[PDB]
């Protein structure tokens, strides 16, 4: 199959919501060598979100399963072994991401709002495997999560405008991991609304196109604080 | 407990 | 694996929403050959028709646009590809279905409800395999379809009430079954109209129970007969 | 053009 016709397949299965060969046509894209444009790095993303969150939610619903069997030794052992079947598979669909990302996405990114995008990419990859790391190993991953957040955040301040959707996101899923992983609510809350407060000063120098797209990421910081604040 | 927002978000 | 086991697995598996391991399960409690129990059955139907849903659905959403795209060759060349990969999957869905019927459900059925529940989920899905059928095959498939249904509404009429759920289920079925794949809306409309008013007149000796489950179904022949008549 | 109803019934 052409790289072309693979992304036209994508684009398919998105439709069907086929997310596996989603997936499957943009890591064959990636494996090509071919730096990815905009519209086949968001396939990409798209298509392994969707794939690692049906596990993402499978893991809570097992989880909470598990807390609510205080009962049966045996039922809630068994859940407990259906939430290790659930975590081996994400963190094989996380390895898989972040392997795409070291060998040819990072490294080939030339211009600063790719490198960001994958850059973000790759903090969010490490912090749903940190959501079910051993506990030895917790502490490993979310170093690298941080780390990977960290340097995206460094050049989307220096290299990027406030209104930038990619700058916007990576800042509202930073926020989260302080809040949900490194439980530090007043640096998410901070985090959160600086980024919000730097994107309202530039919203007149945006384009229609430009204005939809990124007040509705910065909605979303907002509906986050407000949770957060309330 | 509940939410927060992050993206990409997931198609329902 | 205990078949008391694989159950609790199935139903874990159905609150996590992996139907593919739901079905698995359910398909390893047939293959011990013993009769299902009814809550057994509900399990292996509920699966199956979220595994082979998934397929249809995505086969409707591909069709839409493999039609809408006449002004683009590659293009619809590529829908019709995918959807003859989709129609694969979805038929060895049915078949599998199909096979475990032959080979364990029909045969052990010792009670009129699971003889006519199983024949009901034989039509079923034949009219699955119908809706995507070559056109020379799919006159001889339609046909299985309806024997099976024919069956499956002698057998209820002679041994089961008018307000039998699974007799109820099986005319909603069978009526959509004329309706879209004989193309006999007349036919259609009076097997679910009679359906109906059967059990009208012995809605007054139900109890308080089978009453959400008769009046649901009921109206679901209603809301058909509207989609048909107006 | 629509759906007619039939059993079993997706979630969805």
């Amino acid at each position: 199959m052409d790289k072309n016709e693979l992304v036209q397949k994508a684009k398919l299965a998105e439709q069907a919501e086929r997310y596996d060969d989603m997936a499957a046509c943009m890591k064959s894209v990636t494996e090509q060598g071919a730096e990815l444009s905009n519209e086949e790095r968001n396939l990409l993303s798209v298509a392994y979100k969707n794939v690692v969150g049906a596990r993402r939610s499978s893991w809570r619903v097992v989880s909470s399963i598990e807390q609510k069997t205080e009962g049966a030794e045996k039922k809630q052992q068994m859940a407990r072994e259906y939430r290790e079947k659930i975590e081996t598979e994400l963190r094989d669909i996380c390895n898989d991401v972040l392997s795409l990302l070291e060998k040819f996405l990072i490294p080939n990114a030339s211009q600063a709002e790719s490198k960001v995008f994958y850059l973000k990419m790759k903090g969010d990859y490490y912090r749903y495997l940190a959501e079910v790391a051993a506990g030895d190993d917790k502490k490993g991953i979310v170093d690298q999560s941080q780390q990977a957040y960290q340097e995206a955040f460094e050049i989307s301040k220096k290299e990027m405008q406030p209104t930038h959707p990619i700058r916007l996101g990576l800042a509202l899923n930073f926020s989260v991991f302080y809040y949900e992983i490194l439980n530090s609510p007043e640096k998410a809350c901070s985090l959160a609304k600086t980024a919000f407060d730097e994107a309202i000063a530039e919203l007149d120098t945006l384009s229609e196109e430009s204005y939809k797209d990124s007040t509705l990421i910065m909605q979303l910081l907002r509906d986050n604080l407000t949770l957060w604040t309330s | 407990t509940i939410v927060p927002a992050t993206l990409p978000q997931l198609t329902p």
